[PDB]
């Protein structure tokens, strides 16, 4: 008798590419990829995930908190991972801002990039010694405080010239000191109020357009105020007002000072943000539902099964599958053979 | 493969070989018997399983957003960041594609190598009275029907079961 | 290669072997006859051709300019963009170099494997009366001039043509 | 007789690298690379390729078209691929501009980065309601229109105070509204005219330097005009003029307004660019001659043969060979062996 | 007798990963990595390495040199490799600067990025024809020159109105011409002096805040001076002064002019930096001690042994080992086998 | 490896084999003799040495600082630059890991291939009178002790030294 070595013959619907034999059918494959399905976003497994900056500040938007809107102060937990759920953050209270005239909207998205975020407990500028004659600090019914008295943004001081100071001024300069702790970035919020011709003189003793200039880390920004004829109040407390404020922020790196050159209507910086560390940030939506191995900008929360995945590549953090162009398969069988006669 | 093609190994396959990927056939008066070798099949499966674990071990850095670059203000920068992500995805994908291609190249190529090793299993069992042809076949003095073949696949076959000489281990 | 060096394979080569890369030689009274094996040559060429297609299948993303970054205004961004291009080119280049190195590794290595497979073709044709030396050579009881060798390469060699025994095909 | 297995011996001038045997000579190789040669640029096969912005605008530079120079209005076809043929784009007519004082030169290079480009069909600002007293629209012989009457850049309005209004103004603010369609970027062109002391007083009733400030997407830019003593006319119509204009552009993202704060001499935005999508852009030169699989910044148009190429790596679009450090060779033969003794 | 083929058996403490057998013990390995130790920085082997900009300028900081402080002029040798040893460069003499109000500190770090650095030999602006009435050039005891006479920064001219010219001016414009050779970048240094109300009137005939605006390659910067109440003098000659200067720099690409719009107190640019080529730059420290194959931001100078290294990845230049995640090993032996039964 | 496991090669190893990694054993009345084959060991070492040189030939672009981006002023760009460096380091690292993995895969796998080649050296020397078992062993008509085994390793063994027939060489 003749005994030989032989190889099986079976149904071979699966195909893999080889270096030296091209594509070949095989009896079995191990799929190395899946195409994920879109899901709700979630908490990243093994890491506290930040959504709203201040989760317990109810009826407060992230921008509200960043500006220091009254009633919107609260615990802001540190986080190594943060969700960007507002590409263009909006306010929901206080005095009417003309947001789009500065970069101010992105301020809370800037903050969330840090692991640790706290508001300073002392003021960065003393309103009782600030250049431009003597001041009193102004408030508004648009910004009701913790005891529901008329207040203002805790990051700023709406300074008003005293009755012996209702006069136009040349641009005066205040130096903004660095008051944060070791390693922290300081994010200084400031701006200027403007109104119609009549209110300008009542408030400031000048109805000409005012000019403002900030300078920090080589960056100068210049603004000129507008007198009356404003766009409509939006994203505010809803109480009608004839004036508008312009708000801006100024980033001060460790040990770096900034300057603000201002005239009438200045919103002097008071409380400032002190931030450190880095939070890993991706686009997502709220609320966060449950846990996941991986947060993916396109698929939301997803758990890891196969080592790779096919579909829409995008930013993703956590224990994630690696994106590939094609659904790769590892051969688990033999190259096809016709049945032997 | 290419070895078996040149060596004149049988290019076809045996539908009767079900319990495994590799094995033996017996041609005699009984017709044609077929048996799978589990040892050769298990080895092939283990190599692949190890190869799967190796491919699954790869880690690459997450791609997330820049902490400093703000929408609208830094859109030019953000465009470059998008490009950085896109090229990372592209490069690593092709690297994995290469790694997997080489894995399958090894797996498909190893088929004839299994056969060559199965020759060595068969040869020793058949004893010194058998004749090695060279195309992966041996000519025996004895009959070897399906019962005999099963003993070969199982490694329990003795040539003394036909009073033929053996290589004594 | 390393196999042939240890196995005592002939390290030299035959200028007379023109029709192919691999084949047979016959040493006797006729002197030394030389013939190429077309089957073994074709296989090697097809493997390389497939290997060429595989290398040629790689696609990578185009590198173009950033749409948003303007000259002079965004020169700093553009410098980083230039760096991104430079590093992409560098990385993919080294990856392709690795792929080609392994490809050439396979092709050069497969030589002895081809020789080993030609042994199995030669052996079966020569029949049971020939003696396998182990160094890739067989000693025959019969004479084999160039006409004989050509029949071997062509796969038509019969041992009964010298009244010698054959493995019955 | 002794029958053996053997390998051929031939001239082996070619060399390849191996992992375990180093460099080895071989009887044959398949070259995987070529070094391309510089050729004229061309149309990308299977993709309409943009050169000039407006092909039907004869005697018009891209910058001419982007500024809305009279006689230089026309269809601007969409393109998924664009050639940047001017690293520092120039004008070739109309009123003398002081180009280097702003970023204005790059405006058409910015436009070509988009797939779709159209000019707005309505004006973005009505000059008869624009802040700064009543205006009449000015024209020049430097800018002859399609009937050779005095005209101006169609993107701007050279607004002039009427005879009863030749008086200086404080900086006034105009909001530039977003008037483009879904998804489109708006590119707003604007500027200011200046002259010697005499013409300044005649035209505007003020010979003091005027100040202009724009603001959009967080970007503020500030300019101060110059009174007489101008640099000499260049890239203009060739008619002697005593005044100069400064032109700038302002990018407004979808639904975003911008502001311009201006005094006398303001060139108010009229028609604005509406752009969307992305065009793939590389450096090249004109004219485009024929077709090619691939456009390469250094080699121009070339067709794809070998899978890789050697030489000068640069940006490239289309069906391209991949750049490599060395001329790689695929082994197609046997490692060299000496003739058998 | 029975003769067999066998493999040795030895102590196998070393482990390697394989594709098809997982981790396996082996009798020998060739280590491919090391963890380098932190060392002093050094000169890069085969390449002159820049530390201080001007090595022969003793008791001069790089910023001193970049500003053209008297006594701090000298040869600045070319270098293809440069060490960044000050993340925020400081001055050590001359007139008191308020550094943080501009980007000026980074100027020498900007320069060192070029291979070649030279100071222009002629002035870029003739102060005797510069706009803003006739001037005399001012000096200070804070800036003693090589014969200890009163001087000033050689990059600037402290222009002062003549006694018959103590009068306020409207913002005037000067064009800064490009005076460098083919391919060179021009770095223009300029600024403004300010003082208390009294000295301002003495020096300039105006005690109002002055305004300054520069523009080059699309980049505009705006400054407003401060009148008295300055922060304390620092990093200067230590000689008490009542005034402060603000310094900035202006990058002009080949053939590009820039403009400066200024009033009183202007420090007009004189000598300008002409730079070309690129220097490879990494963070490090001084002095450079000896030679090394590789300069590594974290380990300093290190010589290359193994092809790879493990530890802290960072920017590195020269003949360097390549970073890897894990200590890789090449097998130099056989997979472990137990002793024969 | 997997070949030797299926082929029934001896899975254990020989501590007596010191001069090399690979070689021969002799089983008879004397017990068990052990000799290393230096040629087979040397070849394996040369392959590894070449493989070490190949891995060491890889060059990558230095990562340095951007010349134009200044601290403080351009921090956003610099963050992206840091990211570019990190991803380069990450990507090249995994690529090198693959290159080394495949290298070690080849070296460990080649073991049985060495054994298969040592069969051919042994077979030819033993002459046509010896009997090939298939598991890497040959049965000889003659006795073969440590002195005998050593001549085999050195390639000087003759079958005529036991009055046995030889393949007459070329
Ligand atoms: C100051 C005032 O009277 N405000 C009320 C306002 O009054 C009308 C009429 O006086 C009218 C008469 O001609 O003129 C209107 O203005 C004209 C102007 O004459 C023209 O020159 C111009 O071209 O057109 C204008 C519009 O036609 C003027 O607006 O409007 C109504 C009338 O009853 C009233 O709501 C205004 O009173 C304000 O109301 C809000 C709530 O809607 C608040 O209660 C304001 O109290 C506060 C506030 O909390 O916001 C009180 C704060 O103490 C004060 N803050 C500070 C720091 O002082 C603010 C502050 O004045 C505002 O921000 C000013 O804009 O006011 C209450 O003043
Ligand atoms: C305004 C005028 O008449 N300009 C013409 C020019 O006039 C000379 C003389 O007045 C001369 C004697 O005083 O002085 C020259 O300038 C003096 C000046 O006194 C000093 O301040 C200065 O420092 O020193 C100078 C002397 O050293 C002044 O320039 O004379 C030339 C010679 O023919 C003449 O071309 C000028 O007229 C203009 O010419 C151009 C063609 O070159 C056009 O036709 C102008 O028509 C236009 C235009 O098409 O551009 C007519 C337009 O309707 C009008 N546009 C608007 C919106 O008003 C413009 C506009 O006035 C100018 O562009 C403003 O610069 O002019 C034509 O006016
Ligand atoms: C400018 C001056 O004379 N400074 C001297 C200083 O003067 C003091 C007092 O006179 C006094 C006046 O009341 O108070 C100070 O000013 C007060 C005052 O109330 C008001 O004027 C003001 O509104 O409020 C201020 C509140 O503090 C006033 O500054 O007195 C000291 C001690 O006596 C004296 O040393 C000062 O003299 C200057 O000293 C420096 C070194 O300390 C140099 O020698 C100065 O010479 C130079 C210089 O080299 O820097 C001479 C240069 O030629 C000159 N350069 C030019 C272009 O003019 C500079 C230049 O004036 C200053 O540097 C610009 O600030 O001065 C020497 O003048
Ligand atoms: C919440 O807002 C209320 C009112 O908006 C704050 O209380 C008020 O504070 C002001 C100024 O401190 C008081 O006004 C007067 O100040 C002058 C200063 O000279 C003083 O002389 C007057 O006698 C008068 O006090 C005002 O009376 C006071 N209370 C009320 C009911 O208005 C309150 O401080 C805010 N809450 C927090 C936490 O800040
Ligand atoms: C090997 O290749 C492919 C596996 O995808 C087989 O071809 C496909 O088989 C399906 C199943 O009936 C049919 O739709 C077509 O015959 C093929 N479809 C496509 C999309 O290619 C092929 O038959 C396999 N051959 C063997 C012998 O197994
Ligand atoms: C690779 O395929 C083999 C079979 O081809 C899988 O092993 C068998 O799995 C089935 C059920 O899944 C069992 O009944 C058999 O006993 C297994 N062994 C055999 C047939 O020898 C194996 O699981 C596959 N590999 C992976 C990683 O999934
Ligand atoms: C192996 O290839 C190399 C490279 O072509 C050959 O060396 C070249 O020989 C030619 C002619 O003798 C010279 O012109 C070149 O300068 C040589 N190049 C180098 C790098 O040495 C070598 O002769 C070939 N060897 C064999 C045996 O064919
Ligand atoms: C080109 O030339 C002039 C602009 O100088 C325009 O002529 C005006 O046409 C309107 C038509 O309603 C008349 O009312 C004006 O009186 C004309 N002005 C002059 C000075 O002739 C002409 O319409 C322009 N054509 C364009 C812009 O297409
Ligand atoms: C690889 O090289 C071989 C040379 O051995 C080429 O084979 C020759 O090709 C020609 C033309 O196609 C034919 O006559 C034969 O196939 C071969 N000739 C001889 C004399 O052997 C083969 O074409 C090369 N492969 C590639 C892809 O270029
Ligand atoms: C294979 O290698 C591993 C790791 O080098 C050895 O395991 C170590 O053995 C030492 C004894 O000298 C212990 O001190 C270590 O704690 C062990 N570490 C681990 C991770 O196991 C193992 O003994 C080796 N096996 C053989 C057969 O040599
Ligand atoms: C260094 O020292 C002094 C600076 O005061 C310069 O010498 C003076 O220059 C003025 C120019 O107005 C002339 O009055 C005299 O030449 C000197 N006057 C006094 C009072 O010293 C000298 O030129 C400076 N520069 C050098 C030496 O290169
Ligand atoms: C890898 O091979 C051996 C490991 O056993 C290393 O040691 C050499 O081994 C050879 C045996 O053929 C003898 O020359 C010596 O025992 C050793 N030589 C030296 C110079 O030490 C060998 O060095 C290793 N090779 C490399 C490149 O690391
Ligand atoms: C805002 O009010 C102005 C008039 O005050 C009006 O023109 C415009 O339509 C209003 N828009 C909105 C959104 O209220
Ligand atoms: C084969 O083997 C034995 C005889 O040797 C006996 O079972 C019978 O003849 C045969 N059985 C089968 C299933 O072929
Ligand atoms: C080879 O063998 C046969 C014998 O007839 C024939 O082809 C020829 O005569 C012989 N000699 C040669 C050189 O072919």
């Amino acid at each position: 008798d003749r005994i030989c070595t032989g190889i099986t013959s079976s149904n071979s619907p699966h195909v893999v590419k080889t270096a030296t034999q091209g594509e070949v059918n095989v009896t079995g494959v191990i799929p190395l990829t899946t195409t994920p399905t879109r899901s709700h976003f979630a908490n990243l497994k093994g890491t506290q995930t930040r959504g709203k900056l201040c989760p317990n500040c109810f009826n407060c938007t992230d921008l509200d908190v960043a500006l220091g809107r009254p009633k919107c102060m609260g615990n802001i937990p540190s986080a190594k991972v943060s969700i960007l759920h507002e590409v263009k953050p909006v306010t929901s209270g206080c005095y009417p801002i003309m947001h789009d005239r500065t970069k101010i909207r992105q301020l809370p998205n800037l903050l969330r990039g840090y692991e640790n975020i706290r508001l300073s407990t002392s003021n960065v500028i003393n309103t009782e010694t600030a250049p431009g004659g003597p001041y009193k600090v102004g408030t508004s019914g648009s910004c009701p405080n913790v005891t529901n008295g008329n207040g203002f943004f805790n990051t700023m001081a709406w300074v008003i010239p005293k009755d012996n100071n209702k006069i136009a001024i040349n641009p005066v300069t205040v130096e903004v000191p660095y008051i944060c702790s070791e390693g922290e970035d300081q994010i200084t919020v400031w701006g200027f109020h403007s109104d119609d011709k009549t209110q300008m003189e009542r408030l400031y003793g000048d109805s000409n357009p005012q000019k403002f200039t900030s300078s920090a880390n080589g960056v100068t920004t210049h603004y000129v105020s507008q007198i009356g004829g404003f766009p409509n109040q939006t994203e505010d407390e809803g109480l009608k007002q004839s004036g508008r404020i312009v708000v801006d922020y100024m980033v001060q790196k460790p040990g770096k000072t900034g300057t603000i050159v201002y005239q009438r209507g200045i919103l002097l910086p008071q409380k400032v943000w002190c931030a450190s560390g880095r939070s890993k940030v991706i686009k997502g939506s709220l609320p966060l539902i449950g846990e996941a191995d991986c947060l993916h900008e396109k698929y939301g929360g997803l758990n890891k099964s196969k080592p790779y995945y096919t579909g829409e590549h995008a930013k993703a953090i956590g224990n994630c599958p690696i994106w590939v162009k094609t659904p790769l398969k590892l051969a688990n069988g033999t190259k096809y053979r016709p049945p032997a006669k | 493969g290419f070895f078996g093609a040149i060596a004149g190994f049988l290019e076809g396959g045996w539908e009767g070989m079900i319990a495994g990927w590799h094995g033996y056939t017996s041609h005699g008066a009984h017709g044609v018997a077929v048996a799978a070798d589990l040892k050769s099949t298990q080895e092939a499966i283990n190599k692949i399983t190890k190869n799967l674990n190796s491919l699954s071990e790869l880690e690459v850095k997450n791609l997330q957003r820049l902490s400093g670059a703000m929408n609208e203000l830094h859109d030019e920068i953000l465009e470059l960041d998008e490009k950085v992500d896109d090229l990372r995805a592209d490069t690593i994908s092709s690297q994995i594609e290469l790694a997997v291609l080489l894995s399958n190249e090894g797996i498909i190529n190893s088929e004839d190598e299994h056969l060559l090793a199965l020759e060595r299993k068969l040869k020793k069992m058949l004893g010194p009275s058998a004749v090695e042809i060279g195309n992966g076949c041996f000519e025996t003095k004895h009959k070897c029907n399906q019962t005999c073949l099963d003993r070969i696949a199982a490694g329990t076959f003795n040539a003394g079961d036909f009073s033929l000489p053996t290589f004594d281990s």
